[PDB]
């Protein structure tokens, strides 16, 4: 039926180097997401626009001028082509859709006029492709070399010559007319071996300036390829340019792999002590941000200076603002999104307005009316697993891959405890008593513990309860004491926790992924690899059997809503068992879904690094 | 364990390869990503029988492929599985065989062994416990008879205790596809005998009649007898892959079929086999699979079993059924004719069964005879040889290659004496 | 990888060396100016000419041939001809004089100068191949160049490689037509340094290729491009395994061990089917029987020669377009049946049989039409020697008057070679009648 609103989309492309683009005159941010391309309201952070149209993952992200049609790159598998995709604007479909690039897409550029479109081969069959945009058909094509490049950019004017970068060659490639060649001419720079990473022009062609792994910033004379100045004055870039860009003034903004973000004008100056000599180019401003720039969009705001939307490695989005005038630039942070496969979703027992991702690198905390994330409880190597809340209202709860909980509060403060060794390896699943007296840890060497918990001091108990396999979930009656374990065997079993003999039950068709109470029932109802929803007895029976990973329930069994390797989210009236209100659009793997208790939403999260929001109506 | 090696010789073992290695890789449920996607524990308990583990749950076959003039090569790597197979897994050498078994056995043979055998060996510790090899050959050829019999005598040198399979095609006796035939023939003949523990022989013939009557094809091409061939490959391992209430080894097999060193050519058959039209007719039932493989039709080798007694037989069926129906058709039919059977063998039968059936299918049989009637092949390559060598013809190319000719007369007298011995318990 | 070297000696040899390189370039896509459309990796398609091309640093696609001719008249042509920018300069040999056919003028006096320049651009030519399947010569017994410059290529190759394979496609002087007067004399010449030296020899004659064009294409203004024309569809026929897929691939040893019984009977036939015209194909179906009946047939074989008086001591057909193997079998099955076509009784064999996918390519503005198959047959058999004996009749017919011996003496010659050469004649006979 497909009625669910998506009220909000938290997330972004972080290592997409130079994905973040502006609407040219326009109102949108352009960004990638797992798969999808995401076109967001300048203002309103609401209006969001998605394009879907690839099947693994967006690569690389080209933007014609005039607010015209988009590319974008696809990242395959081993052997199977890429996938370039022309996407038009005014009516945001797809055009044209070519294949080559057996690897991956590794650059794409429109022309100055917009009926060339320039591609790039992947580390493997690296080759530079031309394509028309009427015909989406390939013009020309030559290998460039065996130090594969790394990017192209079409000249700003003479849309008939463009010059790519890579490992340890520049070249100029021009488009021969007579036949359908492309004729390169390669850079003479003296005695110089640098790691090209990002290439820019200016306006009227005259000098190209490059990073470098080094911390460089070659400027090099376009006429003659041939190298002009090597780069900033009074020291050298951290961990070499990455993100680089030029100010409408003549200056280059760079940005290096470690937020050093500075302003580097460039106009040939004459060595003061020798006459016959250049200088290098100084900086004018200079600021630190959090995380390797990666990528840099301009917006003209013409009063005082500039704004420039600039996208760190962490996934942040920030507005550098920076005037000329007073050589003053100063950053705003606009938006923050998670890094990569958010593990754990959340919610803080009777509450509807905050709730807490646990992810690869650190635990995350959001609330319900704006993303607006509270904090970032860092931990640097080993990551999170099916973070937690103490029932009624306490602790978090987070096992990592170490094999080991840890405790944290509200402002989450000092770790309350660390109980190591929790299993042998990668606790998995994470349970509280509703007393939040004891606490149940299955780990993934296929095996559930329990330590009870006094106030101040800890006890460690040898429940050992032993297990056939990974412990995907664990559920246990908020109104009595039970416990429930699901397997990467599927052999959901029964505990009993009073007397810890493990009430025989034994599910076994498939191995299991999220398993769920009816609220105050005998019923169950349990997902796994086959597409299973069955609804069982509490006393050794299956009421019912109708890639699924994640369930969830209302206060009482109205909607059951589920999601799994299928890229869609399906909610069910529970007693009817009819899949109404499907959504679509997350792309990648859905790992858990929430209610929201109080309120009518559901939240949805995959391994793609985002977070989704619906509504809820239910027949 | 039972880990089995697999090679695959010539263009035609190259090519059979092709399919009965993307029919097993579907029975197991893996993808040509080398992923598995099947649904039951059992496709994996006993998966390493014919892959290896790798990196990121991923399951590549344990083939070998060695062919002179890659060209070939290539193709199965376009093939639609061919991204499974270990790109070092790709032995061969530039140039061509010219269909001599002098030089596919004395030059060219002889570069590529050093790199096979270390190939080889390099996955034979690999197993845990090695049952035996097994092999896909084409006697016309040079490439076939001559790599694989220099291949095959390497490898009882240092592998003996085990057992080397065969799953070799023989040139036809009224078709010639090339001309030289039945020197390839003889000279790996006289290899195979010495160097070998059980060799089926199977023919193109009867491929293209079995292809013909009971399939009812209109145009059989090559991978459709190749799909064939991969069936009756996948059968045999049915007890060494899947559960079954009477399990059968090789080895077992072995011994129940050859009473003597040297009276190991064997012939085969599949079951059920039928158009889509009788499909909507014909019943799976034990009576059904029985009498097909049983018939003179099915056995996929160009020889009448009815001219020949058989010595032994078997059977391998998959599918849930009665075992004692199983037990007492093969009692009927050693009472009705028999005359094609014989007398110091009161029961010259082997009823094996397996609880997993095919993919598709609920029933399945596969027929195995070690008849006295499989000489007649090698009466019809007698003659041609010694017709030829009579004159000489086209002989300058194998003394081209430092062979003699003594190396033909003794190829010829074993043969003889061979196909003498299966007449010997050929009373009539 | 897989590539060989196209030889074209006399002028009947360049003649063919147009049309053969006509075909080629077309088959590929190759446009007459070294390159093609889509040549680099945005075509995604490689081996499929090496065989018998050379791609440049970038583009150009130079053929791997060698055009060799003492008269300059006609290798000054293709300098001038559509087809100059395919041609290294260094390929095109000239000299300022011919041989005038007259064997020693070939063989002794002049050949012995340039020999060296060729074999210097065969080994500029070899090096640049990784894996050479065999020489591809063409040769026009009946002539000076031919007879003269040929065989003595071959005692320079043969010392110097022998390890490869020779093959030779050699117009024979045709029994009735003939436009020399002494071609008797270095065809009997060039017979003998060839066999010693040469591994296989094709023989066919224009007279059997002008009736080929009457019976079947139905053109009365035969000339030689169209004989040309013809023998360009021959070995496109026989190279396409080399270049190309298909079910039973054949290459040179492949094909060479199976129809070369023993070391002096190499003499071999040909024949093509179907040739047919564009309204013909309209009104056929061209099923794989009856191709494989008219391969088969005297008439469309392409030497005047009639194997109907011997026996086949072994074939070779090479199938084309889409032919499935069952049909072969089927087919060469109902030969085996009929009873006018002979074996010698030591082979029950005598079939290797090759299909390919890739279909015949018609040339625009030819004569030919668009078929999805065709055939192309060799056969070794005994009756080759009729046409061989002829020759032998018409030397001591002159050789005994002693007439035009004057001029091959007079070029640095001697009676011996008459009579050395005339004994290798009979002796190759015998070895004919031998094989009964
Ligand atoms: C709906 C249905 O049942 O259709 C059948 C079917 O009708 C028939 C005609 C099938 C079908 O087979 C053929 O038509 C066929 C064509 C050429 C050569 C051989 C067979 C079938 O293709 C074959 C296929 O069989 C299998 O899949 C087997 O498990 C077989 N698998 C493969 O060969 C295979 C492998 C990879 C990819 C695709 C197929 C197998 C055999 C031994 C060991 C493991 C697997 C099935 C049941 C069917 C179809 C699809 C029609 C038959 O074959 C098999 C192997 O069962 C032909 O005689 C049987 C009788 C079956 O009834
Ligand atoms: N089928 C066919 N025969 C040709 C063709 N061109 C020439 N011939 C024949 O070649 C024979 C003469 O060949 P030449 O090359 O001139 O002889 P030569 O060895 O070069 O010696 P010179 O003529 O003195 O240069 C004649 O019998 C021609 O019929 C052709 O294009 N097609
Ligand atoms: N079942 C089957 N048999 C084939 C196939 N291709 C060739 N054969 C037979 O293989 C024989 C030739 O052996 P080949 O491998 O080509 O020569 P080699 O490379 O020197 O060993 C011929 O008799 C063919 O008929 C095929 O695709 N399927
Ligand atoms: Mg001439």
């Amino acid at each position: 039926a497909e009625p669910l609103v998506l009220n909000s989309v938290i997330g972004f492309g972080g290592a997409i180097e130079n994905g973040l683009i502006a609407h040219p005159d326009g109102r949108t941010i352009i960004y990638p997401l797992g798969s999808t391309i995401v076109l967001r309201d300048r203002a309103d952070p609401r209006s969001q626009e998605f394009l879907q149209g690839h099947s693994d993952k967006v690569s690389c992200l080209a933007l014609s001028r005039s607010g015209r049609y988009l590319a974008s790159g696809q990242i395959t598998y081993m052997g199977f082509t890429a996938d370039i995709i022309i996407w038009d604007l005014e009516s945001k479909q797809l055009i044209h859709r070519m294949a080559l690039h057996k690897v991956k897409v590794q650059a794409l550029d429109f022309s100055c006029d917009e009926r060339f479109l320039a591609s790039l081969g992947g580390q493997d069959d690296n080759a530079l492709v031309l394509w028309d945009v009427a015909s989406g058909n390939a013009i020309c094509g030559s290998p460039c070399n065996t130090n594969f490049t790394n990017c192209v950019k079409f000249f700003n004017n003479s849309p008939d010559k463009l010059i790519t970068a890579g490992n340890f060659n520049m070249n100029v490639w021009t488009y021969d007319a007579g036949n359908n060649k492309l004729r390169p001419t390669d850079a003479t720079l003296g005695t110089l071996k640098r790691v090209f990473k990002s290439v820019v022009v200016d306006a009227n062609d005259e000098y190209a300036y490059c990073g470098t792994t080094t911390g460089d910033v070659l400027q090099i004379a376009l006429e003659r390829v041939l190298f002009k100045n090597t780069g900033p004055a009074k020291g050298n870039v951290q961990m070499g340019v990455t993100a680089t860009c030029e100010v409408p003034t003549g200056d280059i903004l760079v940005g290096g792999g470690d937020g050093s973000l500075q302003v580097l004008r460039t106009v040939p100056e004459p060595s003061s002590t020798n006459p016959k000599l250049l200088r290098k180019m100084p900086a004018l401003a200079g600021t630190k941000v959090e995380g390797a720039i990666t990528s840099i969009a301009l917006a003209d705001m013409n009063a005082r200076g500039f704004t420039f939307f600039v996208g760190t490695a962490m996934c942040n989005i920030y507005k550098v603002t920076y005037e000329p005038a007073t050589s003053r630039l100063k950053e705003e942070l606009v938006q923050t999104a998670h890094n990569d496969k958010i593990n754990g979703m959340a919610f803080p027992n009777e509450y509807s307005e905050v709730f807490a991702t646990c992810g690869t690198g650190f635990i995350r905390l959001w609330h319900l009316t704006t993303c607006r994330e509270l904090l970032r409880i860092a931990v640097p190597n080993l990551e999170c697993f099916c973070i937690a809340f103490t029932t009624d209202g306490s602790a978090i709860l987070s096992g990592w891959s170490d094999g080991k909980i840890r405790a944290f509060g509200p402002q989450s403060g000092k770790i309350i405890f660390t109980i190591n060794d929790a299993h042998q390896k990668a606790v998995t699943a994470i349970a509280s008593t509703a007393d939040s007296s004891r606490i149940l840890s299955g780990g993934e060497e296929g095996m559930v513990r329990v330590w009870r918990i006094g106030r101040t001091s800890q006890t460690l108990e040898a429940s050992m309860k032993d297990h056939k396999g990974p412990v995907n979930c664990i559920r246990i009656k908020g109104s009595g004491d039970e416990c429930v374990s699901a397997s990467s065997d599927g052999s959901c079993i029964l505990w009993d926790l009073h007397t810890f003999k493990r009430r025989t039950s034994l599910f076994a068709n498939t191995f299991f992924k999220s398993v769920v109470y009816h609220p105050d029932e005998s019923q169950l109802v349990t997902a796994g690899t086959d597409r299973k929803v069955t609804y069982w007895d509490a006393y050794d029976g299956n009421a019912i059997r109708i890639e699924v990973n994640a369930l969830a329930v209302d206060r009482d069994g109205e909607a059951l809503v589920s999601g799994g390797g299928d890229k869609l989210v399906k909610l069910w009236g529970y007693d009817e068992g009819h899949c109404y209100f499907v959504g679509v659009a997350h792309s990648g793997a859905i790992t858990a879904v929430g209610v929201t208790p109080d309120k009518q939403r559901i939240v949805s999260v995959g391994t793609e690094g985002g977070i989704f929001i619906w509504d809820y109506q239910r027949p | 364990m039972r880990e089995i090696v697999h090679i695959q010789g010539g263009q035609c073992g190259n090519q059979i390869g092709a399919k009965f290695w993307e029919v097993v890789s579907d029975e197991h449920g893996i993808d040509p990503t080398g992923t598995y996607h099947g649904d039951s524990d059992l496709q994996l308990e006993r998966i390493n029988v014919y892959f290896n583990e790798a990196t990121g749950g991923r399951y590549v076959p344990r083939a070998i492929l060695m062919d002179l003039e890659p060209g070939t090569m290539d193709s199965v790597r376009s093939g639609p599985y061919g991204q499974i197979f270990r790109p070092d897994n790709f032995v061969f050498g530039q140039t061509g065989a010219g269909n001599n078994w002098a030089k596919g056995h004395y030059t060219e043979g002889a570069e590529l062994i050093d790199s096979v055998l270390d190939v080889v060996r390099k996955e034979a510790e690999s197993c845990d416990c090695l049952q035996g090899f097994q092999v896909c050959h084409s006697l016309g050829g040079g490439t076939g008879s001559g790599m694989g019999t220099l291949l095959i005598s390497k490898i009882r040198e240092e592998y003996p205790d085990r057992m080397m399979l065969t799953f070799s095609v023989v040139p036809s006796p009224k078709v010639s596809d090339t001309v030289v035939e039945p020197y390839n023939a003889t000279l790996s003949v006289h290899q195979l005998v010495e160097n070998a523990d059980e060799c089926m022989v199977l023919d193109n013939e009867a491929l293209y009649d079995i292809c013909f009557r009971t399939l009812k094809l209109t145009t059989p091409t090559f991978g459709d007898l190749n799909h064939l061939i991969s069936a009756v490959m996948s059968g045999i391992t049915c007890c060494l892959r899947f559960p079954g209430q009477l399990n059968a080894d090789l080895r077992k097999l072995a011994v129940n079929l050859i009473p003597f060193p040297r009276l190991h050519f064997f012939m085969v058959g599949f079951t059920p086999l039928t158009s889509r039209g009788s499909q909507q007719y014909r019943a799976l039932t034990v009576p059904e699979l029985t009498q097909q493989m049983w018939d003179a039709k099915n056995m996929m080798c160009a020889a009448d079993p009815r001219h020949g007694r058989y010595l032994t037989a078997s059977a391998l069926f998959r599918g849930r059924m009665s075992t004692k129906e199983v037990d007492e058709q093969m009692l009927n039919v050693q009472n009705k004719n028999s005359s094609y059977f014989v007398e110091w063998i009161p029961n010259n039968v082997k009823s094996s069964v397996c609880d997993i059936p095919p993919k598709g299918l609920k029933m399945s049989a596969t027929f195995i005879g070690n008849s006295t009637a499989i000489q007649e092949m090698f009466k019809r390559v007698s003659e041609q040889f010694t017709a030829m060598f009579r004159r000489k013809a086209f002989l300058h190319w194998y003394t081209g290659e430092g062979m003699d000719e003594m190396e033909f007369t003794e190829a010829e007298s074993n043969m003889n004496d061979l196909v003498s011995e299966y007449q010997q318990y050929q009373d009539a | 990888m897989r590539e060989v070297i196209s030889i074209h000696i006399g002028q009947a040899g360049i003649q063919v060396g147009n049309a053969c390189w006509e075909l080629y370039c077309l088959e590929h896509g190759i446009q007459p100016d070294g390159q093609m459309p889509s040549d680099k990796t945005i075509g995604g398609g490689d081996d499929a000419f090496n065989t018998f091309f050379s791609e440049t640093g970038a583009g150009k696609h130079v053929p791997r041939c060698i055009f060799l001719d003492l008269e300059p008249t006609v290798v000054d042509e293709v300098r001038t001809g559509t087809y100059r920018q395919l041609f290294h300069p260094e390929q095109l040999i000239s000299g300022k004089e011919d041989a005038a056919n007259n064997f020693a003028r070939g063989h002794y006096t002049i050949g012995k100068e340039i020999v060296d320049l060729a074999l210097d651009r065969i080994r500029k030519l070899a090096d640049n191949c990784t894996g050479l399947q065999g020489f591809l010569v063409f040769n026009a017994v009946g002539g000076g160049t031919g007879s003269g410059l040929g065989s003595l290529l071959l005692e320079r190759l043969s010392v110097d490689y022998g390890k490869k394979s020779k093959l030779g496609f050699t117009v024979y002087p045709s029994p009735q037509v003939s436009t020399a007067v002494v071609e008797p004399y270095n065809s009997v010449l060039s017979t003998h340094s060839l066999l010693e030296h040469t591994d296989v020899a094709v023989m066919l004659d224009n007279e059997a290729i002008y009736d080929i064009c009457r019976r079947s294409l139905d053109i009365e203004r035969p000339t030689y491009t169209n004989l040309n024309r013809l023998i360009a569809q021959v070995i496109s026929s026989l190279t396409a395994s080399l270049r190309f897929d298909g079910a039973l691939n054949v290459d040179i040893t492949e094909f060479q061990t199976n129809l070369v019984p023993y070391p002096r009977i190499h003499f071999m036939l040909s024949s093509y089917a179907p040739i047919i015209s564009a309204e013909k194909a309209y009104h056929e179906q061209l099923s794989v029987a009856e191709i494989t009946n008219a391969a088969f047939e005297p008439a469309s074989m392409m030497v005047k020669c009639d194997p109907r008086h011997g026996k086949y001591m072994a074939c070779c057909l090479m199938y084309r377009g889409d032919v499935v193997p069952k049909d072969v079998n089927a087919s060469v099955a109902t030969i085996k049946t009929k009873r006018t076509i002979q074996f010698v009784d030591w082979c029950p064999t005598g079939f290797k049989c090759g299909i390919n996918y890739q279909p015949p390519t018609v040339v625009p503005g030819g004569d030919l039409a668009k078929v999805q198959r065709a055939v192309c047959m060799i056969s070794n058999s005994t009756a080759i020697g009729e046409i061989f004996s002829r020759l032998d009749h018409k030397f001591d017919l002159m050789y005994a008057k002693r007439a035009f011996v004057h001029w091959y003496v007079g070029e640095g010659m001697e009676e011996g070679e008459f009579s050395e050469a005339r004994e290798d004649l009979a002796a190759l006979e015998k070895d004919f009648e031998e094989v009964g």
